[PDB]
This record gives structure tokens, C-alpha cells and sequence, in this order.
């Protein structure tokens, strides 16, 4: 499950710039006067429809562009996944909407996008329910309180090995929470198929990061380095949103922001591996600079 | 075994949206004997290949008479009073029957299919679309004595000469505004506060049996003057065009229509026609 | 459990749109471009011939894009475009009575409607695919008919 | 002669029959492009002929598509509405056709005596819709 | 166009009337068909189909199966009708096991698959692939990683 | 009122803008243009018309109808049959000029 | 309100013989049908156009 | 390097006033992709010579084009409310 | 408006079933009707009169009210004798459309 709407951006039609779309409509006037073309006809209010006309299909280059960007799941925008979503049976839910304990302080929300996004990316893994590889994940998604699942097998058949990760705060997700997977997947699996449902399958050890950064000599130092943790504190979160490794150079390029000349680590000496199996969590940060 | 169920599960309904007259409890049970009883053919026609050409329009004959089932129980139920009906509490089981309901007709809609919605009613693009030829009136031998047309452009004008209408005068009234204000000692002081109505007034008279000039086979109708009538139930301006001094006058709305038709045929057919018109300046820009 | 999609809300690529608020546009850039030596907003003047095309053209670009935007959206295609919604899911349109005739008068291929088509793509995920849990074994298991 | 009168020797014999009968003889040029009807008119000026080249189309209930009439039939009916509303002495030619969709032919026209089908036919002594 | 405008026209409208809309193609409506997408962009649309495992190394008429059966596969992941299909590129359908052609009631470990792989067209290297093509339609623990194969 | 020439594109204002504004009411015919349905003449319909007494009288009330939309710096005072060759008719149109 | 061309009606004369205005009535007519605008402003002859109801 | 860079700034401008109909995010991405890149021609016209007849004629059809993007962006961006401009922050870029 | 045909069932539209509603009107005699007593004509206390002149200008003023209550898109024109046989006489109903 990884964003593909974070990338630069597709362009189905060619845009070009307004010079070369300008001298096109040149050569097709030239061509619609032969025969009677005369440098006086091509006068002043004459070039001047020429420059609206090269105008107008730059912004109908760019209509058509910033059409097929709202189509396709990459670069999608609100209020048009739920057009997508119907095509993928996936439809918003309710987070605590318009429920009017006070009438004027009206709180209403729905589900954002970017996490609909990936619902819609996981409808497919969902028709299936003999349980392939991500139906045991997609399904196990159901609940509110924890994040997405890992599916193993080291033992005897029909022994499934789900690692059900948490993102509520300090690491470990309750046992009552661990319950309800058991719940939502009761006619979603295979019959003969019996799953354990182990939280922390691997083992959990403390993290830490200590960076040494260096600004440049011109802006404030108080918001830029707060924007280092702006691609880090949502970064550890995606983690075990896929139960993936963290590296060396994950904690690197999650600092660099605008203003950054060096960087510095020491808190591993070499890069840790979390597999499909193994994850772990980070206990808390400081990071300043060397200046 | 949908053979047996919704055509029992109609025989519920029926009970449930009469017996509910000037009651409330006698609603609830034939309900309840239907939402759990729809279910049992929602859920039997989840997996069906489109059995038969028949079998299926009985579907359609069914879910067509459960579609009237819900209309009948919910007016009847919206007759009574909200607090009556929360005691009861069934506005949290007539929704079932939305749910129960469409969930049998989209399993109705997946095994048969709705017919397409056939078109008998496609014309031509003719019956909208007026006749821009110009009439016989305005190739007639005949100068055009004065010509009403109106603001679409399109509509067809009335041409005055001697085979349509024919006036023999022209009362032209127009005012102009000018305001008195009394002052004490001296004459009172008049202002130019506007324009006022400026009036044209067509007197003359037809005579519906005067054959067209040079004996066309064709006489001065009895519709001749009732185009006129047509013309100004428009409510729309109209451009006078005269031809001897200004030929572009300006909008004039039309006002008042009175025939003194008499010397009367049989069939109530006068032989004179004698009207007036009246017109005042539409104020355009 | 399939949500209706007459309670969708509107999408963003679709727009109304005005041949006034076009061509306004079009005015309220030709005239601050001629830099007052062009002054005769008279109709007649053949640069309103003109921009009346760029805006009725345009506005036919700017409904092409609309029409092909519905086009591939579930809840407004019609036509051969829910064709190609179909064609993807593995969902053909139905035939209620058969194509070939025997007569003189050439019968009508009967196809169902696109509004029940809108039914049967949206059902094209709850549908029997596997017998993985108990719930599909059985369902899967009405192969036979004498049988409760 | 509706279809008949692309062939030379009926519009030769409505022809000859015309001053017999004190008429005008409306045939029709082939339905090919436009200098096969140019000079299909070069075999004639004999003053009762009027030539309608572009065999118009309609629409048709039974086939569901657009035909192919012949018009020489639609311009007579145009000439008998004409002499009955409009009279004998007014010009039958800038008036409606009914019963019709478009030519088997697109042929422009403008304004300004350009290298048009339509001033080509004209000049040609071809009436055209 | 040219046409749009009045029969009055000059040379100058007719020729900007056929300069001034400047129409352009539409190539939204080939966004969501497989075989009618570019090649530049179809695996925007394999990404939306959640066509799991990708080769930059296929023809296109060996991708684009790829995602207009897309639905197809990932319908039936559990079953063997759609591990036929889910070799495709790898031209390859010989033979498959079951469990009575084996008589002491099955292996131990409840018979995990040892299907037939026919490949024809690649011979150097394509093993390594199909022990990881075949994981997603592959259930988690139905099966176990024991595979049988042919050149 | 500086417009632009319909051929050879050269921006002309005075007078010959003026005889060029009443030339597109006279030759376009109604409905040609684009979103504007009431514009032109109905002289293309009095195109191939006898020419009566009664065809004179309905060419000057329809010139003046359309000069009076779409012209108001033109008042229309007389249009007169001044030649007649074979079809070619030729009308001297006269009016003053206002604005 | 179905109403089938010739191959020379247009869509802005159409609506106007129709509605009897063009403020709001050409891109309400080309809204409620598919693929309208794709085909050729000069239209063939045997399209159809369903006229809306409150343009 | 303004034949690179004007062209391609006009082109910034024309995702700006038109991916912004129903939203807000994706005005500012262009707009930030303008101004700072507006200003790499802005920069670099500081000194030139009049360098011919020809190529500032392209100037001039470029900064009447952008001149045409000011508008369109100033009026879509004034259909919203000011409160919803407020919390995104571009009454201050936009004057840049 | 779309409606189907009295005889044979079949969906008739857009004018035959125009026909159809007249002659719904002229046959069916004041109060025949269930609830609608004020429908139809009293061109049944018409038959069997003898044919004056009279007779003619009451069923032009008989069928004028008879259409004009329940058949709106009819302007009616004429009804005029055209033949006459024994007992028999036939009425060239003449109308405008209208609606």
C-alpha cells in the first residue's frame, strides 16, 4: 500500500507553452490564406485574436490535463473518490459527524482522503474470500484503532501468522482491541483455515534519533527545524502502516527540508532490518542543530 | 423457492396498508411478516442465470406490486401523528422495506433486466421551426400602406394596404411632461420632469367580402382583422414601418382592439368591419 | 449491501457553463489588449463574429471534456461507455429476446437498459466467486434443485 | 420523370413534348459531382428545361435511415404551391421544400461570387438546393 | 469553424474561423480502457486495477491482458481457474496435482501444490519469478512453499 | 467607434466601419450567427422575389427593422429601385446619420 | 422532447426554435446528452437531441 | 534564459486560475511555481541591450498573456469566502 | 401525448390518437360517463332530425362547446354537409391543431 498520488504529474495530453502553441495557429493561417495572403493582412486586431486564440487552448491543454487528473486514483481530489469509490464499492464513513449537542457548534466530518484512497486501492484484494495474501489485510482494516496487518506462515498448514499492528501512542494495542479481528473475519476466511492472531509476533525494542543538522546562515532557525519533524513524525507513523524496515538513510532524508546543507546521525552505528514479521517503535526524538 | 415467497410476501402488505385505517397495532405484525419474509427471496434470488423468458416477468408483476405495496402502507401510516407512530415505533421498521425491498429488485433487475425505454414520441425538426418565407402579403401588387413587427424577428408581420386592413386616418397624440408648482407671489414654475405617452391611433374599416386587388380568386378574409388580435396577445413590442417621411419609428406596444362588425351574414359573418387601434411608444434605451 | 448513487455527492470536473461567461471573458481580454484601438463593440464589427466562434467552439471543448468525464464515472454513463465499464468488470449487457428474426420485419436485439446495467456492474463485487467460508459452500452448493 | 431523366433520351423526350404541351419539363442531372452535371446540362437550352442536380434525401419510417429521392418531384411540388399561394408571375425558387433532409451532396455557398457549388451550378443554369 | 460562419464571409473569417477554435482531442475516455490506454501511462491504470505483480520486461499485449483480466484474477485468488490465467506471459498450462492420484492419503503437510510450469519461449533464467508470481494467488497458509516446474 | 475591416484586416473607424456595419445586417440572414438568433435581414427571403410594388414597400419596412436593431447611429429615409437588368435589381439605400 | 436533425441543423438554432431563448438553454440541452458535443457542429442528419425541461 | 523561462511561467498560470473551480489546494502549487520562477526572468532582464525587432515582440506577447492569468487567478480566487482564503494563506501570495 | 388505441390495444401517439379523442367526444351522450357527467356530446339528440339549415349552424355550435370542454389542442373551423343519402348525411369535421 504506497501513495502513487505524491509523484510529478502525468500529462495525457501534451502542454505546451504559449509560443509554440502561438506559431502553430500561424502556420494554419497561412495555410487558410493561400493564394490571397498579403503582410498587410496580418494586422494589429488580426495577431491580437491570434494571441487570445493561443490563450485559450492553453487553458484547455491544462482543462484537459487537470480533467484526467481528477479520473485516475493518482491525483485525485475530494468530492470525486466518492464517484470513483461507487465504481469500487467503497463509500465514506461517519467520524463522530453533524450530531448537535449544541446547535450552533455544528462538528461534522467524514473520512479524508488519502486512507480512502487506499480502500479504493484495496477493493480488489476484497472480492476474493478465500484469502489470498492481502484479503486477510484488507479485511482486518475494518477497525478504527489500530493499523494495517502483516500476513506469515513459518508453522504447519492452515496456521495463519497475522501481525496486528497498533498506531494509538507507547507500542503495544490492547487485548480487547486484538479481539475483534476475530470478529471481522468470520466469513471472510476459509473454513478450514484457523489463523493466530499475534500482536507483537517479533519483538519490540527502543528507538531513538539524535541529529546534529546544520541551517544556512539567512532564516529563522525556529520553523525549519519544526519542518524536519513535519516528514518525520508522519513518516515513523507509515512504518508499521506497512510493517516495513526503517534504514540508516531513513533517518537522513526524512530531515532534509528547504535550508539543509548537512546532516548528521549517531544513533545506529549500522541500519536495523524489520521484515514482514519483525517491527518496532521509536520512544522519543531530539533533534537540534550543531550552529 | 421465489415462486412461493413474494407472491405470499404481497398477500402481507396488503393486510399491512389497509388494516391501518384508524389503527396502529394492527400494522406491525403483517410487517414484521414481511420483512424477514422478503429476505427469504432477496436472499434466494442472489444466484439465478436468468432462469426463463417467463418466470422472471412474474418478478416484474411482483416487484411492480410490492413497489405499490410501499405506497399504500406509507400514506397510510403518514396520517397519523408522529408521537402515535414513535410509541408504535415503526419509523425504524419502514426503512426495512426500503432496505429489504431494493435489495429484492436489484436481485429482480439482475436476473431480468428492465425493458430500454422505447421512443414513439421523436419528430422532425420541423414543428418547432417557423416558415421564414415571406407571405403573399408582402409580394402582393400593392405599396404597403404601414407594417407591425415584432421583437423575435422571426414571427410573421402584418402588412396594412388595401387587401389587409386598410386605415383612412392617423390621430398622433404625444404629450410632453411639463410639471406645474404653484409658487405664492408670481407664475407658477414648470419643469421638464419626462416625456409622457406619445399615442398613435389607427381608425378605418374592413370589409370581408371586397375581393383582393386584380381578382386574385380570393377575398378579404374574416381572419384579417382577428391577426391583429394574435399579434398583440404577444405581449411584445412592435417596430412601426411607414414609407413617406421617417421610415424607422420606434417600438410601439399595441393597446386596444374594438371592430364594430355588423351588416351580418347567416352564419354571423359581418361585411364591415370598422376598428381602431391604438398604440403607445414603448420607452426602449 | 450496495450504496445508491442518487445520493452521490457532485464531482468536481463537471460544470455548468455559460456562453456569457465565456465570451464576457473574451471580451475582457481583447479589449484590454487593444489597448483602446480597438473601440467598436457594435456587433457587426467582424471581431464579434469571431469571438462568438471562440466562445461557442470553446464551449463545445469545454462539454466534450464534461461528456467524457461522465463517460467514465459509474453514476452518469450511458450508452456505449457503460460498454466499456462493463467490458472491464467481465459484465455483458442482457438480452431479454434474442436478435435474429424469422419475419420480413427486422425484430430489435432486446438489451436491457443502462439503469439496470448501473445494477449489475455495482453487483459484480457481492457475488459468488469462491467457497471460502461456510456461508459460500452452500451457496456454491445449489447446483442441484430438489434439495432445501 | 422522377430518376428517369439522367438518361438523355427522355430528357430529350420531355423536351419535345414540352411545347407540345405548352409546360416546363423539371428533370434531374445524375447524382455524381458537380461538372458530371455541368455538362450534362451543355446537351440542352431549349428554354423548357429546369434542371434540380442534387437528389435530395428523407427520412423513412420502414428502413430507419436516410433514402435516396431523386428531386425532380420535389421541385415540382414546390411549383404547384407557388402558383396557388404566391402566384404564377412569383419566382418558385427561394421557397420551402417539405417532406426532406439533407442532399446527397454538401454544396456551399457564400456570398460575394466566390468559386462556390452553388454560384457554379447557378451560372450553369442548374437551380440546386 | 468555417462553416459556423455566415454565407458573408471573407477570406480573413474563413481562414480565422478555421484558425481561431483550434479544437483538440479528448483522451479521457481512454483512461480506463486497457487497450486503448498509452503506453506511457498504463500502469496508472494497473495500479487502480491492483494488478499486483508487474514486469517492465512483457509486451504490451502480455500487459494489457494483464489489467483488463485484472478483475478476473483477483475474483477468484483462492481458486485454480484463476492461477491457470495468472500465467499468462509465461505461456505455460500442462498439468496440475490433486489429492487421490497420490494413494497414502496425501503428504504430510496436507497437499501443499506441486503444479506443472511449460515454458517454451524463455529458457535462460525464469525460475526465480514464479515461486513470487504465484504468492499472491497463493493463500497464506492453505499452501506451503514446496513447487515443481519444467523447462 | 474604431472596428476592424472584414478583408485585409486593417482597422478602419469613421465611415467606412459605418457602411461595413450596415452590409453585415443587409447579408446575413436570421439565425446564421452564433448565439445570436435575432440578428441580420430577411432579405435573403425577398432574394429571387418579383419585384412589385409591394416587394419595394417590404424591403424598406425590412430594412428599417433591421437597421433599427443593430444600427441606431443610422436613420433610414428611403430605399428606391434605380436600375433593372436581367434579375440584378440595385436599390440606392439613403439615410442621415445620428450619433 | 426528442427531436431528429438534417444534415445542416444546429445546435444553438435548434434550442432557440425550441425554448424560444439562449440564455441557459444550449449547455442545458448539451448536459442531458451523451456525446453530443463529440459529433460535428454541423450535424449529420440522423442524430437525436432529448430536449430538457427548464433550461 | 527568459525564452525558457516567461513561457514556461505563463504556463504555471494557466493551472492556477483553472484547477481552482470547487477547491483551494491546487491553486497554490502553481502560484508558488510562478512566483519564484517569474522572478528567474524577472532577474534576467535587468540588463539587456534591446537585443532585436524580434524576440521582445515575444515579450510583449508573453507578458500580455500573463497579464491575461492575473485576471483569470484574481476571480476565481474572489468567488470563495475569505475565511476559507484565510486558513489557506494566499491573500499574501497572491499579491506577490 | 402518448395513449393507447380503443380497438386492438395498441400504444398510439401522436395523431391517430388526436382522432381518436374527437371521436370520444362526438359519439359518447352527456352523463354516459362514470362520475364525469358533463362529457361528450349532444350530437346523439341530434340523430335521426331532419337536415335544415338550422340543423347545420346547432352541430357547429354543439361539437365548438362539446371540444372545446375536453379537446384543447383542436381549433375547430367547419362542420359542412357533403353528401346526403337516404338518412345518411356526412360532416367534413374541419380543424386546426393547436397545443
Amino acid at each position: 500500500i504506497i501513495d502513487l498520488s505524491q509523484l510529478p504529474e502525468p500529462e495525457v495530453i501534451e502542454n505546451l507553452d504559449f509560443e509554440t502553441i502561438y506559431q502553430e495557429l500561424l502556420g494554419d493561417f497561412r495555410e487558410a490564406m493561400a493564394g490571397e495572403w498579403t503582410a498587410e493582412v496580418e494586422s494589429d486586431p488580426v495577431l491580437k485574436l491570434l494571441q487570445l486564440a493561443a490563450y485559450r487552448e492553453l487553458l484547455l491543454r491544462a482543462r484537459i490535463n487537470d480533467a484526467a487528473r481528477a479520473v485516475m486514483l493518482a491525483y485525485a481530489s475530494g468530492a470525486d473518490l466518492d464517484q470513483i469509490g461507487a465504481g469500487f464499492n467503497v463509500q465514506r464513513l461517519l467520524i463522530r459527524p453533524a450530531q448537535p449537542e449544541a446547535v450552533p457548534p455544528v462538528e461534522a466530518q467524514y473520512e479524508s482522503d488519502k486512507s480512502l484512497r487506499n480502500r479504493i486501492q484495496l477493493a480488489f484484494e476484497q472480492l476474493s474470500v478465500a484469502g489470498p495474501r492481502n484479503a486477510y489485510i484488507a479485511h482486518a482494516l475494518g477497525a478504527d484503532g489500530r493499523v494495517a496487518d502483516a500476513s506469515a506462515t513459518s508453522p504447519a498448514p492452515c496456521e495463519v501468522l497475522i501481525s496486528v499492528l497498533g498506531v494509538e501512542g507507547n507500542g503495544q494495542a490492547p487485548e480487547a482491541v486484538l479481539q475483534a479481528v476475530r470478529l471481522a473475519l468470520n466469513a471472510e476466511d476459509v473454513r478450514p483455515v484457523a489463523d493466530r492472531v499475534t500482536v507483537r509476533s517479533a519483538g519490540i525494542v527502543p528507538y531513538q534519533v539524535k541529529a546534529q543538522l546544520y541551517l544556512f546562515p539567512g532564516p529563522e532557525a525556529e520553523l525549519i527545524r519544526a519542518a524536519a519533524e513535519a516528514s518525520l513524525r508522519d513518516y515513523i507513523s507509515a512504518q508499521r502502516r506497512l510493517g516495513r524496515d526503517i534504514r540508516r538513510s531513513a533517518l537522513f532524508a526524512t530531515l532534509h527540508v528547504e535550508g539543509v546543507q548537512r546532516v548528521e546521525l549517531q544513533e545506529p552505528a549500522a541500519d536495523v532490518v524489520l521484515d514482514e514479521t519483525q517491527a518496532a517503535y521509536c520512544t522519543g526524538y531530539a533533534i537540534t542543530l550543531g550552529g | 423457492a421465489y415462486l412461493e415467497q413474494l407472491q405470499a410476501g404481497l398477500r402481507y402488505l396488503g393486510r399491512a396498508g389497509e388494516s391501518g385505517r384508524k389503527s396502529l397495532d394492527k400494522v406491525v405484525a403483517p410487517v414484521n411478516g414481511a420483512i424477514s419474509e422478503i429476505r427469504g427471496a432477496a436472499a434466494e434470488l442472489e444466484n439465478l442465470p436468468g432462469v426463463s423468458p417467463e418466470m422472471a416477468a412474474r418478478l416484474q408483476r411482483a416487484m411492480r406490486g410490492i413497489g405499490q405495496a410501499q405506497g399504500k402502507v406509507n400514506r397510510v401510516v403518514s396520517t397519523y401523528d408522529r408521537a402515535s407512530r414513535a410509541l408504535l415505533g415503526i419509523d425504524e421498521r419502514l426503512d426495512a422495506l426500503k432496505v429489504q425491498v431494493n435489495s429484492a429488485a436489484q436481485a429482480v433487475g439482475k436476473v431480468a433486466g428492465d425493458i430500454s425505454p422505447t421512443l414513439a414520441g421523436v419528430l422532425p425538426s420541423w414543428l418547432l421551426a417557423p416558415s421564414a418565407t415571406p407571405p403573399s402579403e408582402a409580394a402582393a401588387s400593392l405599396p404597403h400602406l404601414l407594417v407591425l413587427q415584432p421583437l423575435t424577428a422571426n414571427a410573421q408581420p402584418f402588412y396594412f394596404n388595401l387587401n389587409t386592413a386598410a386605415f383612412d386616418a392617423l390621430q398622433r397624440n404625444s404629450a410632453y411632461n411639463w410639471s406645474g408648482q404653484v409658487r405664492l407671489g408670481r407664475r407658477p414654475a414648470l419643469q421638464s420632469v419626462g416625456m409622457g405617452e406619445e399615442s398613435i391611433l389607427l381608425k378605418g374599416a374592413v370589409f370581408p367580402l371586397r375581393r383582393q386587388v386584380g381578382n386574385q380568386e380570393k377575398v378579404v378574409g374574416l381572419e384579417q382583422l382577428e391577426a391583429l388580435r394574435r399579434l398583440a396577445e404577444r405581449r411584445e413590442p412592435l417596430i412601426l414601418s411607414s414609407g413617406y417621411g421617417e421610415v424607422q419609428m420606434g417600438l410601439w406596444c399595441l393597446v386596444r382592439i374594438s371592430e364594430n362588425q355588423s351588416a351580418l351574414l347567416g352564419n354571423g359573418a359581418p361585411r364591415k368591419q370598422t376598428f381602431d387601434l391604438e398604440f403607445k411608444r414603448y420607452g426602449d434605451d | 449491501m450496495i450504496i445508491d448513487l442518487s445520493q452521490l455527492p457532485e464531482p468536481e470536473v463537471i460544470e455548468n457553463l455559460d456562453f456569457e461567461t465565456i465570451y464576457q471573458e473574451l471580451l475582457g481580454d481583447f479589449r484590454e489588449a487593444m489597448a483602446g484601438e480597438w473601440t467598436a463593440e457594435v456587433e457587426s464589427d467582424p471581431v464579434l463574429k469571431l469571438l462568438q466562434l471562440a466562445a461557442y467552439r470553446e464551449l463545445l471543448l469545454r462539454a466534450r471534456i464534461n461528456d467524457a468525464a461522465r463517460a467514465v464515472m459509474l453514476a452518469y454513463a450511458s450508452g456505449a461507455d457503460l460498454d466499456q465499464i462493463g467490458a472491464g468488470f467481465n459484465v455483458q449487457r442482457l438480452l431479454i429476446r434474442p436478435a435474429q428474426p424469422e419475419a420480413v420485419p427486422p425484430v430489435e436485439a432486446q438489451y436491457e437498459s443502462d439503469k439496470s446495467l448501473r445494477n449489475r456492474i455495482q453487483l459484480a463485487f457481492e457475488q459468488l466467486s469462491v467457497a471460502g467460508p461456510r456461508n459460500a459452500y452452500i451457496a456454491h452448493a445449489l447446483g442441484a434443485d430438489g434439495r432445501v | 420523370a422522377p430518376g428517369h431523366s439522367a438518361q438523355q433520351a427522355v430528357a430529350t423526350a420531355m423536351d419535345g413534348l414540352a411545347e407540345k404541351l405548352r409546360a416546363i419539363a423539371i428533370l434531374d442531372g445524375p447524382n455524381s459531382t458537380d461538372e458530371a452535371a455541368v455538362a450534362y446540362a451543355k446537351n440542352f437550352g431549349s428554354k423548357r428545361l429546369f434542371m434540380v442536380d442534387p437528389g435530395v434525401q428523407v427520412w423513412d419510417s420502414a428502413t430507419n435511415a436516410a433514402r435516396n429521392a431523386p428531386a425532380s418531384a420535389y421541385a415540382a411540388g414546390l411549383f404547384a404551391w407557388t402558383d396557388a399561394e404566391y402566384g404564377f408571375w412569383s419566382s418558385p425558387s427561394n421557397k420551402e421544400i417539405k417532406g426532406v433532409t439533407g442532399t446527397s451532396r454538401p454544396v456551399e455557398f457564400l456570398d460575394g461570387d466566390e468559386t462556390c457549388r452553388a454560384n457554379l451550378l447557378n451560372n450553369a443554369n442548374i437551380a440546386t438546393i | 469553424s468555417s462553416r459556423l460562419l455566415p454565407p458573408n464571409r471573407s477570406s480573413l473569417e474563413r481562414s480565422l474561423g478555421d484558425v481561431l477554435p483550434a479544437e483538440l482531442p479528448v483522451p479521457l475516455r481512454e483512461l480506463h480502457d486497457p487497450a486503448r490506454c498509452e503506453a506511457a501511462l498504463l500502469p496508472y491504470l494497473a495500479w487502480t486495477r491492483s494488478v499486483d505483480r508487474w514486469d517492465p520486461d512483457w509486451s504490451d499485449e502480455a500487459k494489457r491482458n494483464a489489467v483488463a483480466t485484472s478483475f478476473v484474477l483477483h475474483q477468484r485468488k483462492g481458486t485454480l481457474t484463476a492461477l491457470r490465467q495468472v500465467v499468462e506471459p509465461i505461456g505455460a498450462l500442462s498439468e496440475v496435482t490433486e489429492w487421490w492420484q497420490r494413494s497414502p492419503t496425501g503428504v504430510p503437510g496436507t497437499f501443499e501444490i506441486t503444479v506443472d510450469v511449460s515454458d517454451r519461449g524463455i529458457d535462460e533464467g525464469t525460475v526465480l519469478e514464479l515461486e513470487r508470481l504465484l504468492d499472491d494467488v497463493r493463500p497464506v497458509s492453505r499452501h506451503l512453499t514446496r513447487l515443481d516446474l519444467r523447462i | 467607434m474604431i472596428g476592424m475591416d472584414r478583408r485585409s484586416g486593417l482597422p478602419l473607424s469613421g465611415l467606412a466601419h459605418l457602411k461595413q456595419s450596415v452590409e453585415d445586417i443587409l447579408t446575413t440572414p436570421l439565425g446564421s450567427r452564433r448565439m445570436r438568433p435575432e440578428y441580420g435581414s430577411k432579405l435573403r427571403r425577398m432574394v429571387d422575389m418579383p419585384v412589385s410594388e409591394g416587394w419595394k414597400s417590404a424591403v424598406q419596412a425590412e430594412v428599417a427593422r433591421s437597421l433599427g436593431r443593430w444600427e441606431p447611429r443610422i436613420g433610414l429615409s428611403a430605399v428606391r429601385v434605380v436600375a433593372v437588368v436581367d434579375g440584378r435589381v440595385d436599390l440606392l439605400l439613403s439615410g442621415v446619420f445620428e450619433g | 422532447t426528442t427531436c431528429r436533425t438534417a444534415d445542416g441543423d444546429m445546435l444553438d438554432s435548434l434550442c432557440y426554435h425550441v425554448y424560444g431563448h439562449l440564455l441557459g438553454c444550449v449547455e442545458a440541452t448539451l448536459d442531458a446528452n451523451p456525446g453530443l458535443a463529440d459529433e460535428q457542429q454541423p450535424f449529420r442528419a440522423g442524430l437525436l437531441i432529448s430536449f430538457p425541461d427548464m433550461p
